[PDB]
């Protein structure tokens, strides 16, 4: 009833000119955050999903591109969706994006999944604009509620025991999936450890094994690390986001790793396209590309 | 911050009575957070690459069961360890008394006269509820001839990493 | 896994020790075998020769399935298989008449193997972190079970035969999708640790009171709407946590009968009033957490008999005032009243001699009442996001104060008595209207963190600030600092500290 009304009010702006905000009352957003937090705590931190599934990269508050992605892939519950994080910051409509994602998660808990990104942190939100947008449009209480909801987000997902999905990438401390299973929630993102590397690491072709990361945190890993991880864990593909790619997707370690970026025209300064990977029952991955303006 | 290759592996086992704070200390050491809720632990293993005394090492901290109901394979998990942390709560006299039993169990499973271990006094922030004084803890440590350290898992953490680093140093010395 | 790209198809193109250990075990005639953490994918069939084994440890491996030769190990008493890729177990395990403990945590079992239901000799069973969706009625055969943990599964209901396991002591069904608990659970009178947290339970059976030996009951994060009165018979409970439920009222005799109740948690519930009953219901609890509720009034004299209560949490409630006996809470140590509609603090607060941590953030306070300095043992004071205009001079008597937060307040000047806070280490003055800082601020030797960002009227810093040798972190963001050279301001906090020290008289 109320959830359907919220979803309808969020989707009624589809097809209009970008920049039109959706005015939802504070109580509805707070209820969405609370119910989404309950559902997140009701599910394992390491998701085990099954095909068919749609996998999307960073959004960063570009709501109208989220709507384009839904139009291309089909609005729920037509197709299952898996998001790799970074839904807020660096966008003019972060609130609308996060509200729509939480509403879809609440309405379809078993067909809609959201992973935690590096921006889903209080420290990052306080700096990169989400706190500013929340303060401008609402009170700081809503921002704290959003932080509480984000602290319970799952970290990694596995699709058909062959595809490993995470925001950042591999970690030197990651030797078994039970280590991810033992991460407690709710939790803030630390500056070091397994969670920090899982949310911040990036691949690099110039690194043989592990190397320093230009972001000032976590580590970079090469193709050999990816191959060894896949061989040890009997996986086939690593699906990641975190990094901007011109074509919306880019293969690494001879197609053993794929980086997905879903927001075209990132921050208004890049000419990159947004891509979404579709996985069928036969694990025949295919990419749908949103052409830039 | 990049670990080197062929790092030595140290297997650390945390033992003690139920509710003393072994899991909280381990989570604070690894995840850098404090878990306010209590959940009995059967067995949990954690791995971390860290540099101690300018030497990189792999720490494999193993968390055991403090409750007799959940302590089914505790001896087997202790048998595979290289160092032990005997953790007791300063607010619980029974946990401090069971330190002797845990030390005897470690000696029996290892079949050695002495073994690298450290006595850990947890929950020292709860000064109003503290029942075991520092003098009693040092006396217990001096009798068993083992290092003594007081830790607090609640934020802000107190010597949480120091206990594990000291245990690694003791393992290296012997 | 394959990729349909570029109008074509692309693909992601990339046990001697075990045998020696088995031979060594056979030669030594050892009764224990440890093959854990060896990356074993297929267990060699030669293990059948080790008929003398009583303990087998195969955990932390990559075993897809166990060979049928394991059934020849009739003398096995312990079988550890945790952290593997097992999807089923061979039927040859029926021969293991002496098996007492089975460990199957962190596996890929879609259901409990049928052979497990025939291992009636089992006393401990672990099935955590599996894909099990149902429990068959054959569980009744495992009457000798004393420890059963099936948490972190997709089980939606439990069979009525669960009540025939009279030997159960601990039952763990947490983190499942259970919606109802069968009334037969009361027949397991020996249960002392029952875990029901993170489920979808709507109500508890009235037979739960038959668990006279129950000491731990996990009910947090469920859909419970009421607590049956039979729970009062479980007087051995030490903690009652009811976080994140729909409970709005409690039985009158529930908390009174819980003589051993040391802590009570009612957070994130639908409570609009305190539980009905006398002060005796809180006489035994050490801590009382009732945050995130809709409580608007604290009953008068509710904590008169609560001599042991030390921690009270009322964060995010509908409180608009405080009871007249607020000063009688002499046993209080930590008090949290954040996120409420409080407009003033009564003068009776001076009677809280034992108070150490006081949180009053996110309220409508405009001035701190006189007599706040009587809190000798006060250590942490939080006043973030309030409407404070000025601070009383009695704040100088807080000798034990270590952390003070005044972010997002209408304060204009600080009292000259702030320099007497020798134990103060943290001072948050951001988003205030501070025109200047008092010269006494330099006497705070133990001050380590000072926050002054977003102050629009802070045009100058006192030269005594350089005397704080322990000052390590300072925020001066967005400050005008029109009375200082722009180069030093743009240099950073260290440059400002150096300039203050060099020019210090
Ligand atoms: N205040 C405070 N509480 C603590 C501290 N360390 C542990 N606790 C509390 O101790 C209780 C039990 O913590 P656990 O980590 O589960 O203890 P444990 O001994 O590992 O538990 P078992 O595995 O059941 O034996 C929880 O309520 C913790 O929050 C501490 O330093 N300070
Ligand atoms: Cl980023
Ligand atoms: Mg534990
Ligand atoms: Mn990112
Ligand atoms: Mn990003």
């Amino acid at each position: 009833l109320n959830l359907d009304s919220i979803i309808g009010r969020l989707l009624e702006v589809q097809g209009s000119r970008p920049g039109k905000n959706v005015q939802l009352t504070e109580n509805e957003i707070r209820g969405l955050c609370l119910k989404s937090r309950e559902i997140f705590l009701s599910q394992p931190i390491l998701l085990e999903l099954e095909a068919p599934l749609k996998i999307c990269g960073d959004i960063h508050g570009q709501y109208y591109d989220l709507l384009r992605l839904f139009e291309y892939g089909g609005f729920p519950p037509e197709s299952n969706y898996l998001f790799l994080g970074d839904y807020v910051d660096r966008g003019k409509q972060s609130l609308e994006t996060i509200c729509l994602l939480l509403a879809y998660k609440i309405k379809y808990p078993e067909n809609f999944f959201l992973l935690r990104g590096n921006h889903e942190c209080a420290s990052i939100n306080r700096i990169y604009g989400f706190y500013d947008e929340c303060k401008r449009r609402y009170n700081i209480k809503l921002w704290k509620t959003f932080t509480d909801c984000f602290n319970c987000l799952p970290i990694a997902a596995i699709v058909d025991e062959k595809i490993f999905c995470c925001h950042g990438g591999l970690s030197p401390d990651l030797q078994s999936m039970e280590q991810i299973r033992r991460i407690m929630r709710p939790t803030d993102v630390p500056d070091q450890g397994l969670l920090c590397d899982l949310l911040w690491s990036d691949p690099d072709k110039d690194v043989q094994g592990w190397g320093e990361n230009d972001r000032g945190v976590s580590f970079t890993f090469g193709a050999e690390v990816v191959a060894k991880f896949l061989h040890k864990h009997d996986l086939d593909l690593i699906c990641r986001a975190h990094q901007v790619v011109e074509d919306g997707y880019e293969f690494f370690a001879k197609r053993q790793l794929v980086t997905l970026f879903s927001a075209p025209n990132y921050c208004g300064e890049f000419d990159n396209a947004g891509a979404m990977m579709s996985v069928d029952e036969t694990l025949m991955c295919s990419f749908q590309i949103l052409k830039p303006a | 911050a990049v670990p080197s290759d062929n790092l030595p592996t140290y297997k650390l086992v945390v033992v003690g009575d139920g509710g003393v704070g072994k899991s909280a200390l381990t989570i604070q050491f690894f995840q850098k957070i404090f878990v306010p809720d209590y959940d009995p632990t059967i067995e949990d293993s954690y791995l971390k690459h860290t540099e101690i005394d300018n030497q990189w090492a792999i720490l494999d901290v193993l968390d055991t069961a403090g409750l007799e109901e959940f302590s089914a394979m505790r001896e087997q998990y202790m048998r595979t360890g290289d160092g032990f942390l005997i953790v007791y709560s300063v607010t619980d006299k029974a946990s401090f008394e069971h330190v002797d039993r845990f030390h005897q169990l470690i000696l029996r499973v290892k079949d050695r006269e002495s073994f690298p271990m450290i006595l850990v006094a947890n929950k020292v922030d709860l000064m109003h509820l503290r029942k075991i004084t520092r003098e009693q803890g040092k006396e217990m440590a001096t009798k068993h001839n083992i290092p003594y350290i007081e830790t607090s898992a609640k934020d802000p953490p107190l010597n949480v990493d120091k206990a594990f680093h000291d245990l690694v140093r003791v393992i290296r010395q012997q | 896994v394959a990729f349909s790209v570029d109008n074509t198809i692309k693909r992601p193109n990339p046990n001697a020790e075990v045998i020696k250990e088995l031979n060594k075990c056979r030669e030594e005639n050892s009764m224990r075998l440890d093959l854990s953490k060896r990356s074993i994918h297929i267990l060699p069939s030669s293990i059948k020769e080790l008929t003398q084994l009583t303990e087998l440890y195969l955990y932390s491996n990559k075993l897809q399935s166990l060979p049928a030769e394991v059934g020849c190990l009739v003398n096995l008493m312990t079988l550890a298989l945790s952290e593997n890729s097992l999807t089923s177990l061979p039927d040859s395990l029926d021969n293991l008449k002496k098996l007492r403990m089975l460990d199957l945590r962190h596996n890929k079992l879609r259901e409990i193997p049928s052979v497990v239901y025939r291992l009636d000799s089992l006393t401990t069973l672990y099935l955590r972190f599996n894909r099990i969706t149902t429990v068959e009625k054959d569980i009744k055969n495992l009457s000798k079970l004393s420890m059963l943990s099936i948490r972190e599964n997709k089980i939606k209901q439990l069979p009525a035969e669960i009540g025939e396991l009279c030997n159960l002591i601990t039952l763990d069904v947490a983190h499942n999708q259970l919606e109802h608990l069968p009334k037969e659970i009361g027949n397991c009178t020996q249960i002392t640790n029952l875990d029901l947290q993170h489920n979808e339970l709507l109500d508890l059976p009235d037979t739960i009171g038959n668990l006279s030996s129950l000491s731990r009951l996990g009910l947090r994060y469920n859909r419970l709407s009421a607590i049956p009165r039979s729970l009062a018979k479980c007087s051995a409970l030490e903690e009652l946590n009811l976080e994140n439920n729909n409970i709005s009222t409690l039985p009158e005799s529930l908390l009174s009968s819980l003589v051993k109740l040391n802590s009570l948690t009612l957070a994130r519930n639908c409570f609009q009033l305190y539980p009905v009953g006398g002060p005796s219901q809180f006489s035994t609890i050490y801590s009382l957490n009732m945050e995130h509720n809709r409580i608007n009034k604290i009953p008068f004299g509710i904590f008169s008999r609560a001599k042991v209560l030390s921690k009270l949490n009322m964060k995010d409630n509908q409180l608009t005032s405080l009871p007249l006996d607020f000063g009688t809470w002499t046993s209080m140590v930590e008090l949290n009243l954040a996120t409420n509609q409080l407009t003033k603090i009564p003068e009776d607060v001076s009677g809280l001699v034992s108070l150490e941590v006081l949180i009053l953030s996110n309220n409508l306070l405009k001035k701190l009442p006189h007599g706040l300095g009587n809190l000798r043992k006060l250590r942490e004071l939080d006043l973030e996001e309030n409407k404070l205009e000025s601070l009383p001079n009695e704040i100088a008597y807080l000798k034990d104060l270590q952390k003070l937060v005044l972010t997002n307040n209408q304060l204009t000047t600080l009292p000259r008595g702030i320099g007497h806070l020798t134990n103060l280490t943290h001072l948050g003055l951001g988003e205030n209207l501070l025109t200047h800082l008092p010269e006494e601020i330099g006497t705070l030797e133990n001050l380590e963190e000072l926050y002054l960002n977003d102050n629009p009227n802070l045009h100058s810093l006192p030269f005594e600030l350089a005397l704080c040798s322990k000052l390590s972190i300072m925020s001066i963001e967005n400050c005008p600092l029109s009375h200082l050279p722009p180069q030093i301001v743009a240099g950073g906090p260290s440059f400002i500290i150096q300039f203050l020290k060099m020019q210090g008289p």
